[PDB]
RNA sequence: GAGGCAGUAACAAUAUAUGUAUAGAUAUAGACUAGGGUUUUCAAUUUAUUGAAGUGAAUCGGUGUUAUAUAAAA
RNA sequence: UACCCACACAUGGGAUCAAUAGGAUACCAUAACGAUGAAGGUCGUAAUAGAAUACGAAAGUAUUUACCUAAUUAAUAUAUUAAUGUAUUGAUAACCCUUUGAACUUAAGCAUAUCAUUAAAAGGAGGAAAAGAAACUAACUAGGAUUUCU
């Protein structure tokens, strides 16, 4: 039950969709969805299906310290990129949801636009492991909220 | 290891019993609703001390 | 070597059951137990000040002491059979 | 249900036949719970029956042993029928015991009684 | 050696019912056996005695066991043909 | 103060554990209930015990005026239900209310279970009690 | 309770257009005792969770004798 | 695009304030165990049962009381004629009566001294125990068993 922050103007023909506490790394969901807002929704599903057969890279800007250098990022005027696969899956599985409910309330899919894409942090669940002269150190993980709304356009 | 003396598994069996989650006609009381055990231990984890 | 490699040679199990107790201390050679020393009648004083809080008079089942305590108080409920036969004694 | 009223009513022959006839009834019912269903309420209402029959029983024997050892000193009867108080009563002397005197103090105090008198 | 007694054994105290498994069910037709679950305390020679006294049938020989659950089983051999089939009808079993 | 102890104090959670941990008879006479006038009359105690299926009439509450039959008595929780009165449920209001009987004064009996011989032992036993001050 | 260093060190990653098969690759294998105690078998739902079933002795071990005032599952 | 600041909205965590079938201290009453089997333990009993809790084959709401346990077909002693009867044995964690008995510490070091007629340890009883009717105190114009307070 997280509350979007989005402000809503119009009740009528927005939509959203919503996932709680993804079993995927919050930093690499952060690096494929910072370039999907603005966008159609037809565009998007487009894209993120050449991420996972490696056609398109992803742009990493916020946490990219030791990132290798390719060709493919010089359409973002970047010369760092990377092709997740899990993080790519979770986001196709929110965009498919969104297209359902369009036809099922009637909606024209073509029309409809990315308007507002936020994910966070999550509470963590906590592990162990074992190192050399018998000492013992944490290994947990770290998942996320996945927020997305869709608009149509005018 | 299938030699044992009368009290080893007099001990044993009763030390099988006291290890089940709650059962489900009980579950659907007000009492325990969301109620559950925690008493429950493992076989590979932690051991029994009856040699 | 004293570490590792020499915890694979311990399978020996030397304590077992006590009867009078319920611990696991009593040695199969010594044939003593080690928190009650059970052939000996007398029971073994306790070794600190905590220990005698943990098996005290009281925190078992009472079947008799529950009862001495209850005719304390309230009068003791009496057979009428065996109220008219006491009566008939010398 | 049954009462205990009505086992008070018969003999001691009669009582005999009615705690096999009832056990003979908690047999077919504890079958009744493998191969079939039981009411929620059918086996307790069988086994308190029994236990009721019984203590009317060890009640009816109990009356006999009073009418054989009837008027004899306390160390002639059995030691369960006795009186018991408490360990450390049994071995406390009588009052009659305690209050028994010497010659030369009993007969000095029936001289002299106790008188009654008033203020300063 | 007591004033009061307790009562006698009676045979309804040692037997408490009869085991309905599919195990079971072979040994009745094949090899005329019956499998009841007696009480813990009880010695071999008083349950082939008491089995005898219930179904008017002669019983030969009992096969005991403990299992894990913490019962106590009998494998009761019957002598005459057609033995158990009718004794687990009369039953109920 | 273990449990139904009875005590006399006037501390907060010394009358309160009283007021929870309660068994027996003394669990019956918390839920008690005002006489009316013309009842009063006949016998002449001010209240009595509850049971089930008497004519009961609200005093006070936001229920106050209606009278109905006592359903159930519940007592673990010293509440009972009475006819017609609804409660809103998040399906329906066809729930019933719960009151407490502190509230209720009853207008016509219910003789069941030897009920005859309770209230005219009470009867007797306060008339004595007159014939002593005097 | 939660940061930076940092998604960094360190570990895991056999072939087939149709397959309950055709091939490749690494590792000797199986029984009694000490220790473990339901991990056994089956069903349903995804090295997990719940529920049933399963251990049958006149001749296989203990219970017997002793090691110069408590000793043997070889 | 990254780095910095300002404002608005959402995550993360359980501080602040309010409550309470819990504790702490002082006073008053009681001061009831055990061979007629105690205290404590092991295993079992619920119509559908795991933890907790109550209860013994009469077993999950006025009698019964499974098996070990001083645990006893005994041991140390007395009485009657090898057998029978009687008395003792175990539990305590406060107060009471005997036995045995330290050191740390203080002396600005330390060895007599002090801590100390203490702590630990052992034996023996009761609701209280021990003490108690001068082979005394005094030097006065003489007092009067024991115990406790100033
Ligand atoms: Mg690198
Ligand atoms: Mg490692
Ligand atoms: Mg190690
Ligand atoms: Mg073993
Ligand atoms: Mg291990
Ligand atoms: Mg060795
Ligand atoms: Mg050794
Ligand atoms: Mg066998
Ligand atoms: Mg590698
Ligand atoms: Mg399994
Ligand atoms: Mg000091
Ligand atoms: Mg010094
Ligand atoms: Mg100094
Ligand atoms: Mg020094
Ligand atoms: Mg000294
Ligand atoms: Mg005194
Ligand atoms: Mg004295
Ligand atoms: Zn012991």
């Amino acid at each position: 039950a997280i509350n979007f922050a989005y402000d809503v103007v119009d009740p009528t023909k927005v939509i959203k969709s919503q996932i709680d506490s993804a079993r995927v790394s919050f930093k690499k969901t952060r690096e494929t969805a910072n370039t999907l807002r603005k966008r159609s929704l037809l565009n998007a599903i487009s894209y993120l299906n050449n991420v996972v057969v490696k056609k398109e890279c992803v742009p990493m800007r916020r946490y990219a310290r030791g990132c290798g250098h390719t060709r493919q990022a010089r359409a973002f005027n970047q010369r760092k990129g990377r092709w997740p696969k899990k993080s790519a899956l979770a986001l196709l599985q929110v965009l498919e949801n969104i297209k359902e409910q369009a036809v099922e309330k009637g909606l024209e899919v073509e029309k409809l636009d990315l308007d507002h894409v936020q994910i966070c942090r999550a509470p963590k669940v906590f592990g162990r492991i074992f190192r050399a002269h018998g000492r013992v150190n944490p290994f947990n993980k770290s998942p996320c909220h996945i927020l997305v709304a869709a608009k149509v356009r005018d | 290891g299938s030699r044992k003396t009368e009290i080893i598994k007099t001990r044993l069996v009763r030390a099988r019993r006291s290890n089940r989650a709650i059962p489900a006609w009980k579950s659907e009381l007000p009492e325990f609703k969301d109620k559950y055990n925690m008493k429950r231990r493992h076989w590979r984890a932690k051991k029994l001390k009856i040699y | 070597s004293k570490g590792t490699a020499s915890f694979g040679k311990k399978n020996k199990r030397n304590h077992t059951l006590c009867k009078r107790c319920g611990k696991m201390s009593y040695h199969k050679q010594l044939r003593k137990c080690a928190s009650c020393a059970y052939p000996q009648p007398k029971m073994r004083t306790p070794g600190s000040i905590k220990a005698r809080r943990r098996n005290a008079l009281g925190t078992g089942r009472m079947r008799h002491l529950k009862k001495v305590i209850h005719e304390h108080v309230h009068g003791k409920k009496v057979n009428p059979i065996l109220a008219a036969f006491w009566k008939t004694i010398k | 249900k049954m009462d205990c009223q009505s086992f008070r009513e018969k003999n001691i022959s009669e009582l005999e036949e009615e705690i096999i006839n009832l056990k003979n009834d908690l047999l077919q019912l504890r079958q009744k719970k493998v191969s079939s269903t039981v009411e929620p309420d059918e086996i307790k209402t069988a086994r308190k029956n029994i236990a009721k029959a019984l203590r009317v029983r060890h009640e009816k024997l109990l009356e006999e042993q009073c009418k054989k050892y009837e008027n004899m000193p306390l160390n002639k009867i059995p030691k369960e029928l006795r009186p018991k108080k408490t360990r450390a009563e049994r071995r406390k002397l009588t009052k009659k015991q305690a209050n028994r005197k010497v010659p030369k103090v009993w007969r000095r105090e029936l001289k002299n009684p106790k008188i009654y008198f008033a203020y300063t | 050696k007591r004033i009061i007694p307790k009562p006698d054994i009676v045979p309804q105290d040692i037997i408490k019912n009869i085991h309905t498994s599919e195990k079971a069910m072979r040994n009745v037709e094949m090899h005329n056996t019956l499998v009841l679950i007696v009480d813990k305390k009880f010695n071999k020679r008083q349950i082939r005695n008491a089995v005898t006294k219930l179904y008017g049938c002669p019983c030969i020989k009992v096969n005991t066991l403990i299992d894990f659950k913490g019962r106590k089983k009998a494998y009761a051999k019957l002598k005459n043909d057609g033995d158990a089939i009718k004794i687990a009808g009369q039953s109920g079993a | 103060m273990l449990a139904g102890r009875k005590t006399k104090s006037s501390l907060r959670k010394k009358q309160r554990k009283a007021l929870f941990t309660a068994v027996g008879k003394d669990r019956l006479k918390r839920m008690s209930s005002h006489l009316s006038e013309e009842l009063r009359s006949q016998y002449g105690f001010r209240s009595f015990p509850v049971a089930v299926g008497d004519i009961v009439k609200v005093h006070s509450g936001p229920y106050k005026g209606k009278e109905g039959q006592i359903l159930e008595v519940f007592l673990k929780d010293y509440r009972i239900t009475v006819e017609g009165c609804l409660e809103e449920n998040e399906e329906k209001e066809n729930v019933p209310a719960k009151l407490h009987p502190c509230n209720v004064t009853f207008v016509k009996f219910n003789m069941d279970n030897g009920r005859e011989k309770q209230l005219e032992e009470k009867k007797i036993a306060r008339v004595q009690h007159i014939e002593r001050e005097q």
